[PDB]
């Protein structure tokens, strides 16, 4: 290790101009307003940059969890969106395995999910983009189960989802059959309620529910409708007759990437007086379940190489700090979203004060926080040390202003106490922050803005012998830290950190 | 929570 690093990681501190409601700029803030000057960066902490759907404020989870993994980690839907803007699924692992057993097997590919644009659960351009890419792949026979939602979207909105369906399939891509409706209260069910489970389950085994056809099934639907019988209710329509049922040996992909109303339906398929049908395989567009065998089109990304557990690869030992309200931030999230301790790697946990709202103590625990960081720094056991300063994010959600003002306060001389530890015991500080929050504290309107907020961040660093640079490409963001951490401790950077360093040494 | 990148981080808190 040629250099040894603390890393602070402020809880809700962005970087804005704007003073109005801006408690970390009304906030005596010395330490800070001295670290922020000259050789700093400001990073992005929200939208795309970390993964998540554009215009999307950051949060505790997606910002730590990007911090510590040097890496983009794509949140469901973006990655999802962008295999279909690069017609990405026709070359999909787990799809290929799908069609490849229809074709080797029985010829019978089965489609199921929450049919809308809701974008909760499911999106219906997934579906789409699905039976476009199964079509390429030569699948002889695929069905759609459709499962009705009202929820997401408005009661009455799955007449439309419906004929957009069915033109889909009769005129753009000629190809695949609609099999069954059925409302989500029925096939979606999270509550184990199998008698809820049991109706899906029988329109799509047995063919239990009302006969339609294409040209009948949109008058069926406004018939309920009429009925008073909305899109999340629908009894079953079944189409198709017993062509369209799941039978011995079909295949059947999910297409909901939201698990918890899956795992009841999916269970039941891959795990009543009718008979089961046997050796179903079945597909998840995400995980439902670990202990399920299913496979995933999008299986969770396997984050190998995260900052700590390459630290440890390195033979490196190091130190993790919050309190009690950010313990699972800087520990299962940073971590790569996963309980793992790794080889070397020493968790400290101070307790946060046991007030009724955090706005009535809103120094929280910084104190301690630092406490121990200092006491790390004397020690000089562990070459990287990192903790969490909780106040800015924790207070800014009680939405008060003077108190927001008061956690940025002890922050900043939390902050500073680390700092001049870190000069005398031969550290190098940085510090950043997971996303903003304080520095928005009023609405427009006056109001409390009690959220998290899409500014960037700071990156600091104390050591004068580096340069912050910019990404060829791109702004810098919550991904670059540990390449930039690792860049400064002289260490390897492993290549599944997909972000880069943004130092230059001098 | 069960995975990165799940609905949960779509929230956090
Ligand atoms: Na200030
Ligand atoms: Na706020
Ligand atoms: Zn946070
Ligand atoms: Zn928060």
């Amino acid at each position: 290790v040629a250099n040894k690093v603390c890393l602070i990681v402020i809880d809700g501190w962005g970087v804005s101009e704007d003073p109005y409601g801006n408690a970390i700029l009304n906030a005596q803030t010395p330490v800070m307003d001295k670290l922020c000057s000259g050789n700093w960066a400001q990073i992005e902490a929200h939208g795309l940059h970390v993964g998540l759907p554009e215009g999307l404020m950051g949060n505790s989870e997606v910002g730590h969890l990007n911090i510590g993994a040097g890496r983009v980690i794509y949140q469901d839907i973006v990655r999802i969106n962008l295999a279909v803007k690069n017609n990405k699924f026709v070359t999909n692992e787990s799809l290929v395995d799908a069609c490849d057993r229809a074709k080797n097997g029985n010829g019978r590919l089965h489609l199921a999910g929450l049919v809308s644009d809701g974008g909760v659960h499911s999106h219906i351009d997934h579906m789409f983009a699905l039976v476009k890419a199964i079509k390429e792949l030569g699948v002889p026979e695929l069905y759609l189960h459709f499962y009705g939602d009202g929820r997401d979207t408005s009661p009455n909105s799955g007449v439309g989802f419906l004929e957009q369906t069915l033109e889909f399939l009769e005129k753009t891509t000629g190809y695949g059959k609609l099999a069954t409706v059925v409302g989500r209260y029925y096939a979606m069910d999270r509550d184990n309620r199998w008698e809820r489970i049991n109706v899906a389950y029988e329109a799509m085994i047995g063919g239990v529910g009302e006969t339609s056809d294409e040209a009948g099934v949109v008058e069926v639907v406004r018939k309920r409708y009429a009925a008073d019988e909305t899109d999340e209710f629908l009894k079953p329509i079944i189409l198709q007759g017993e062509k369209g049922r799941v039978q011995n040996d079909d295949t059947i992909i999910f297409f909901d990437y939201r698990a918890d109303r899956m795992r009841e339906i999916s269970a039941a398929m891959g795990m009543s007086k009718l008979a089961h049908p046997s050796n179903l395989q079945v597909y998840g567009m995400t995980q439902y379940k670990a202990e399920f065998p299913f496979k995933s089109l999008f299986p969770p990304a396997s984050n190998k190489n995260v900052l700590a557990e390459w630290l440890a690869e390195q033979k490196v030992s190091q130190f993790h700090c919050a309190e009690t309200e950010k313990y699972a931030h800087v520990t299962f999230f940073f971590n790569g979203g996963l309980e793992k301790q790794f080889e070397g790697e020493e968790r400290c946990l101070v307790p946060s004060p046991k007030v009724a709202t955090y706005d009535l103590q809103p120094e929280m625990s910084a104190a301690g926080v630092a406490d121990k960081m200092i006491e790390q720094l004397e020690a000089g056991t562990h070459p990287f040390i990192m903790c969490n300063f909780a106040p800015p994010d924790m207070v800014g959600h009680t939405g008060v202003y003077e108190a927001a003002v008061k956690a940025c306060e002890a922050t900043d001389i939390a902050i500073g106490r680390i700092y001049e530890a870190t000069q005398k015991h031969g550290y190098s500080l940085m510090v950043t922050a997971d996303h903003g929050n304080a520095e928005k504290m009023k609405a427009p309107d006056g109001g409390k803005h009690t959220a998290h907020t899409c500014y960037r961040v700071p990156l600091t660093l104390s050591h004068p012998g580096f340069k912050f640079v910019d990404p060829a490409d791109r702004h810098p963001a919550l991904c670059d830290v540990a390449p930039t951490v690792l860049a400064i401790m002289g260490l390897p950077q492993p290549a599944e950190m997909t972000g880069v360093s943004i130092v230059q040494k001098i | 929570x069960d995975y990165p990148g799940d609905h949960c981080y779509l929230y956090g808190t």
